[PDB]
């Protein structure tokens, strides 16, 4: 009866978030291997995190000392107030990271951020995806008490399912963007055989 | 006015619980930190002020830089004083917290409050100051309390290792009934 | 009466610690309380003063002044160390109740952790008095309090699981002692303990696991270094018995018992429960037997189970339905040919050789996938070009 914090069952990531994050990475990290960090805004319902909007939150991390990471809260709380004014329905839900892999300081970022949300979600988005799949991977910190006595309670990020769905307006905009490429005349089999074959390449 | 990112490296060791300073050393330091936050915010609304505790079970960052004076006051009111200050680890985590930057254009300034004797080798302080010099982080050292022989020399050596175009100063506050805030007001810390 | 005068009197009493008393007095005059608590932790850890009432008077005349400024968990630790030194347990219980009432009067948001700590020490003290029902009530209340608060000091978990363990030991509940003390060794660092208590706790935990009903996972037990601390002692026989249990070797356990008949006779707990651990080791032999087989041959005749278990048809079936009923296993058994269709397979305990075997298997299935993909690619050209 200790886990009264509603476990995060799934996270739904919508396009606008990904587009904003990609533009942030381009503006801040087009020609550098620096990662770009930000804050995720939205509503959580029945264990599902609706990540509606996100905004750029400038980030530095020393290329020599990974433990050191320049992010500040002034603009963070200012934008909380300003956006919530604009849209009172939304509230902060998480912080996103633009990169292929986690880093240890992601844990302290999560710790500092959880002061704003009791259940924050860390989403890693690969700005340049090479694998065939969803470019987003969701995480939330869990205090795992290892059965070994000599180690204190360590907070470990636990993967949560992440999904991509687009609102009717976002779906409209996406198809308007994707007409020059996308395929709707594919007879369902071509799609299913392709997906099975890709899965075989996976397993 | 210059945009500055300041992290107030607050000690939480025993040597602020002495009643000799003002009515209480810890209360005087809390008032001084609040006044410093107010002055820095008044200089520019964009200024960032952070808080760190050197002593205890380990150096903990209570409030990484922020301008919400409410958060700063709340965290100062909820402080559990104690421990032996870790000046080396304290300054390392102070660099960790001054690289807590939204606006990359702001400057890095460390304000160090030294109330307890420094049991740290000169060499370690010198290497830490040289790392700060490489990182271009300004360091302000506030030496307060009873002046035990050796603490002042170590602090001055660290300041010299960090001194860069007179951007780092050392302030020695003699023990007395004079409030810490009054002395800090006249120091170059506020004038910039 | 001034605390400084008390410190001077004790300094006169014990010149050997005059320097430490001078440091303490300097901290007091300089109103230095927390590093004073650290030096006091060192002072109490020095077992020199563990014999005498000097520390009781020290608390009464010194720490009452710092109750409002010292971390509450450290205050609880000092109060418990003091309570341990009272010859009369009822007086210590009253003292603990008084300090809990003072902490409640303090009215802080963190009173619950040290208060739970002290309450659990009081419950342990009544356990030493045998008042089991009050101990159980306090344990339930402590569970409730732990549930309501998070981010607790791990020492609180450690001490609570310690006292609950002793509770279940007095209750002779080997299973719940085993679980709670495993939680303890999940929370309480080994290096902090003395080897004597390490051996004692290892002995008790191994005995509980042997007698802990429904507990068959000896891998974790075997893994913890407390048992490695048993190596080189008079109780290596018990570690060997545990290894035989984990290996399901009925014969191995047989000569282990035969060699150590005296030692097993030296402990009445094992003598009376012969049937129970006999059944347990039979079942472990059965589970490792099924483990040896692949998942493609989870049908096994009852006869082979008998010879491996040396145990009769009716009793083999009894053991099977028992280890299927306990949710240890899931499966079906066919009597007509006398075969056991287990849907029972586990996943753990293997080494470098099984890693190399999985290497061979993964190379094999990579080849299978390769031939499938090559068949697809050879079929495509005549068919996608139309």
């Amino acid at each position: 009866q200790i886990f009264s914090s509603k476990s995060i069952e799934k996270v739904v990531v919508h396009p606008l978030v990904l587009l904003s994050i990609v533009d942030h990475y381009n503006r801040v990290a087009r020609d550098t291997k620096k990662r770009v960090i930000g804050v995720l805004l939205g509503s959580t319902f029945k264990g599902t995190v609706d990540v509606t909007n996100s905004y750029a939150v400038p980030f530095e991390e020393d290329d020599k000392d990974s433990s050191i990471w320049f992010l500040d809260h002034n603009y963070h709380e200012s934008m909380f107030s300003m956006f919530r004014r604009i849209n009172a329905k939304e509230h902060v839900v998480g912080w996103y990271s633009t990169g292929p892999k986690l880093r240890e300081n992601d844990l302290d970022v999560h710790r500092l951020f959880s002061d704003y949300v009791p259940n924050p979600v860390l989403v890693i988005i690969d700005v340049q995806p090479e694998e065939l799949g969803i470019p987003t991977k969701a995480y939330y910190a869990v205090e795992e008490v290892k059965e070994n006595a000599t180690q204190k309670s360590q907070k470990v990020f636990v993967h949560v399912p992440s999904e991509i769905a687009a609102h009717e307006v976002e779906e409209i905009g996406v198809e308007h963007l994707l007409r020059d490429v996308k395929d709707t005349t594919i007879s369902t089999l071509a799609t299913e055989v392709t997906g099975k074959l890709g899965a075989l390449k996976g397993l | 006015m210059v945009l500055e990112a300041t992290m107030i490296c607050i000690d939480n060791s025993e040597w602020m619980r002495n009643g000799d300073y003002s009515p209480n050393r810890f209360q005087a330091l809390s008032d001084a930190v609040n006044l410093i936050c107010g002055a820095k915010t008044q200089s520019n609304p964009e200024n960032t002020v952070g808080i760190l505790t050197m002593a205890g079970k380990g150096v903990r960052v209570l409030v990484t830089p922020t301008s919400d004076l409410g958060k700063i006051l709340a965290c100062m009111h909820g402080l559990d004083i104690g421990g032996e200050m870790n000046l080396a680890a304290g300054i390392q985590v102070a660099q960790l917290a001054l690289k807590h930057r939204q606006n990359k254009k702001q400057q890095q300034r460390i304000i160090v409050f030294a109330g307890s004797p420094v049991n740290y080798d000169k060499k370690v302080l010198e290497m830490i100051g040289r790392k700060l010099k490489k990182n271009s982080v300004a360091l302000d050292v506030v030496d307060f309390g009873e002046d035990e022989e050796g603490k002042s020399e170590k602090l001055e050596a660290l300041v010299a290792a960090v001194n860069n175009n007179e951007t780092s100063h050392i302030v020695h506050v003699p023990p007395g009934g004079i409030a810490l805030s009054d002395v800090l007001i006249s120091t170059p810390i506020f004038t910039g | 009466m001034s605390a400084l005068q008390y410190l001077d009197t004790l300094r006169s009493a014990h010149p050997e610690l005059g320097e430490w008393y001078n440091t303490l007095a300097d901290l007091y005059q300089k109103k230095l309380w927390h590093q004073l608590t650290l030096e006091l932790e060192k002072f109490v850890a020095l077992a020199v003063f563990q014999a005498g009432d000097a520390l009781i008077q020290l608390y009464h005349n010194f720490i009452t002044d710092f109750e409002t400024k010292i971390n509450l968990l450290k205050l609880a630790h000092f109060a418990v160390i003091v309570s341990r030194q009272y010859a009369e347990k009822e007086a210590a219980i009253g003292y603990l109740e008084g300090v809990t009432e003072k902490l409640h009067a303090t009215k802080e948001n963190r009173i619950e952790e040290p208060v739970l700590y002290i309450k659990m020490q009081i419950a342990l003290f009544k356990l030493e008095q045998g008042e089991q029902k009050e101990c159980k009530k306090l344990l339930d209340n402590g569970k409730t309090t732990l549930d309501s608060m998070t981010d607790i000091d791990p020492s609180v978990y450690a001490t609570f699981y310690w006292v609950s363990s002793q509770y279940h030991k007095a209750r002779q509940e080997f299973a719940e002692f085993y679980k709670n003390a495993l939680l303890y060794l999940a929370y309480t660092s080994v290096e902090s303990l003395s080897e004597s208590f390490k051996l004692d706790l290892a002995f008790d935990l191994s005995l509980s696991a042997l007698l802990g009903e429904n507990i068959y996972n000896f891998g974790e037990l075997l893994a913890h270094p407390i048992l490695k601390s048993l190596l080189g002692t008079k109780v290596e026989w018990l570690y060997y018995i545990l290894q035989a249990f984990n290996t399901g070797d009925l014969i191995r356990y047989q000569e282990l018992c035969n060699v150590h008949k005296d030692a097993l006779n030296a402990q009445p707990a094992l003598v009376a429960n012969e049937r129970k651990l006999l059944e347990k080791i039979n079942i472990l032999c059965l589970m490792e037997i099924i483990f040896n087989r692949p998942a493609e041959d989870r049908t096994i005749p009852l006869k082979v189970i008998a010879e491996r278990t040396r145990l009769s048809i009716e009793d083999v079936e009894y053991l099977l339905m028992k280890s299927l009923s306990v949710h240890l296993i899931e499966g079906i058994i066919d009597q007509m040919e006398g075969t056991v269709h287990v849907s029972w397979v586990q996943p753990r305990v293997l080494g470098i050789p099984q890693i190399t075997s999985l290497r061979d298997r993964l190379d094999s299935w990579l080849g299978k996938v390769n031939t499938a993909l090559l068949s697809v690619e050879a079929e495509t050209p005549d068919l996608v070009a139309s």
